[PDB]
């Protein structure tokens, strides 16, 4: 597979959104971790792009697994990394120098060093990126403070060019921490606090990798299958507060809430989600039919299909039908089901690409 | 045990803070 980046390239369109990278390296890692990009078209810094055209890190998705070249000054393209057998950190212990990453700033206090700034940043529950103004900045009023960051999608909004001044990521995801990454398990409880997403999961504790991984959520709610309304069940309710706490536990049975240990276990176990979940169809936008043996064929076509997120293999069992069963290949948008149906008889499963 | 009404409103947005400006140039 292709991890080195194409020089003067500008794939054209497969615009999924469009968010605000460092380099583009780091837009590949953007792209890699997305749960539909495939391509990536990166704008650096040139006299001939107007600077607000500048670090534009665009993701990309496409039918046909790639998309047009066209040739085009500073504009490095890519490929995710969603196929590879080689491995990479997501983790960018790198420091921008010159660099203002722009989010919700919701801290701002004094350090020593940039190092201290990012320690601050790693150990806030809320911080995304930083910005650390050295000694030497104009504004005596800013000089060495330290602004924590943080964005909804966990990339800056816009990034311009600042002397003096340096931006960084939070380093959460460097821990290693084998613990559990759902610490605290609350049964029979809702939470009620700030909904900033929503995911259909098969049991509670996917939902709980899930919040782990996602950038703004720091608890969670899920209503299992025997949750009274139908619409609200395998509901994975991602939530977060000012505080990083929940507010008000509400006791309501068929509901199981927990805690986010941030940086647990989990760079890659929620994309090692091996389980069959049997009597299970895990609804999506179909990609393909095929036909094969088993569920564990129908895995693999997933895994090698680079656009399937997710399958169904119904079993043909060969009670009076052909021993070859259909496997549907899916996909949707956030990367989980739109929709988990119980008693149905197929045998659903997640894609093993990041695995 | 007695009684559920659907209370519980799924609504998906983001958490409030107080503004804090850029720097300047
Ligand atoms: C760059 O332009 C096109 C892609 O737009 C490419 O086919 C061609 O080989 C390149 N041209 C040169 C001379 O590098
Ligand atoms: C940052 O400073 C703000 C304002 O005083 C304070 O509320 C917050 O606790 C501080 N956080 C960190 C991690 O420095």
């Amino acid at each position: 597979c292709v991890t080195q980046l194409l020089k003067d390239t500008c794939f054209e369109g497969g615009d999924i959104t469009t968010v605000f990278t460092p380099s583009a390296k780091y837009c590949q890692v953007v792209c890699t971790y997305h749960p539909r990009c495939l391509l990536f078209t990166f704008t650096a810094e040139s006299p001939s792009e107007d600077p607000t055209r500048w670090f534009t890190c665009v993701l990309k998705d496409s039918v046909t697994e790639t998309l047009p070249r066209v040739n085009r000054t500073a504009a490095i393209s890519g490929y995710s990394f969603k196929q590879c057998s080689h491995q990479i950190s997501a983790c960018n212990k790198d420091i921008y120098v010159d660099l203002d990453m722009k989010g919700i700033n919701y801290n701002s206090s004094v350090a020593k060093s940039a190092q201290e700034c990012q320690e601050r940043c790693t150990d806030d529950v809320h911080c995304h990126f930083f910005t650390y103004a050295t000694r030497q900045f104009p504004s005596l009023e800013h000089r060495n403070i330290c602004l924590l960051k943080h964005t909804q999608t966990g990339t800056p909004t816009r990034i311009t060019k600042l002397d003096k001044v340096v931006s960084g990521f939070s380093l959460k995801s460097c821990a290693l921490s084998n613990l559990a990454c759902i610490r605290d398990i609350f049964p029979n409880t809702v939470f009620a606090d700030s909904n900033i997403d929503s995911v259909m999961a098969p049991d509670a504790f996917v939902c709980g990798r899930i919040c782990t991984h996602h950038p703004g959520c720091l608890f969670f709610t899920f209503f299992s299958q025997e949750w009274p309304k139908e619409s609200q069940r395998n509901l994975c309710l991602l939530k977060t507060s000012e505080s990083g706490l929940p507010s008000t536990r509400i006791k309501k049975s068929k509901a199981l809430s927990g805690f986010s240990l941030q940086s647990c276990r989990h760079s890659i176990p929620v994309f090692c989600h091996s389980s069959f979940y049997h009597d299970t169809d895990f609804l999506g936008e179909e990609l393909d039919i095929v036909a094969a043996k088993s569920h564990e064929a129908c895995q693999k076509l997933c895994t090698n299909a680079v656009r399937c997120q997710f399958f169904t293999y119904t079993p043909a069992q060969a009670s009076c039908n052909e021993g070859k069963g259909k496997c549907y290949l899916k996909l949707s948008s956030n990367g989980s089901p739109t929709k988990i149906l119980h008693g149905r008889g197929g045998i659903s499963g997640y894609t093993l690409r990041l695995c | 045990d007695d009684d559920w009404i659907p209370d519980i409103q799924i609504d998906p947005n983001g958490l409030s803070f107080n503004p804090i400006s850029d720097f300047p140039d």
